[PDB]
C-alpha cells in the first residue's frame, strides 16, 4: 500500500524570483566630474608653467655657454 | 497567449511589452521584456503544478 510519490512543489511553495529591470545609478554628478576635470587641468598648467620657465633658463644657459665659445 | 489562450495560458498572469517606434531598438527591448515575462510564467507554473497523469 504505497502512497503516490510524484516530482511536486514543496508544500507551501517555491520562494519568489525576480523579474523586474534592475539597472542602479551608480555614478557622481555631472558638476562633481567637470570640477575634478577642471581642477587637473589647472594643476597641469601651473606645474608645466613652472617646468618651462625653468626649462628657458636652462636653455639661456647653455647658449652662453656656446656663446662664449664661439671665437 | 491573451486573445485565443491554450493549454492553461488562461490561468497565468504577466504583462505584454509594446513599442512605440517600431524599429529595432524597440524590438530588443520587447525581446528583453518577453524574457522577464517568461520568467514570471515560469514561476507561476512552478508554484502551480498539479498532480495526475501525463
Amino acid at each position: 500500500a504505497s502512497k503516490v510519490k510524484q516530482d511536486m512543489p514543496p508544500p507551501g511553495g517555491y520562494g519568489p524570483i525576480d523579474y523586474k529591470r534592475n539597472l542602479p545609478r551608480r555614478g557622481l554628478s555631472g558638476y562633481s566630474m567637470f570640477a575634478v576635470g577642471i581642477g587637473t587641468l589647472l594643476f597641469g598648467y601651473w606645474s608645466m608653467m613652472k617646468w618651462n620657465r625653468e626649462r628657458r633658463r636652462l636653455q639661456i644657459e647653455d647658449f652662453e655657454a656656446r656663446i662664449a665659445l664661439m671665437p | 497567449r491573451k486573445t485565443q489562450p491554450y493549454d492553461v495560458y488562461d490561468q497565468v498572469e504577466f504583462d505584454v511589452p509594446i513599442g512605440s517606434r517600431g524599429d529595432c531598438y524597440d524590438r530588443y527591448l520587447c525581446r528583453v521584456e518577453e524574457m522577464r515575462q517568461s520568467l514570471r510564467i515560469i514561476s507561476q507554473c512552478l508554484n502551480k503544478m498539479p498532480p495526475g497523469e501525463i
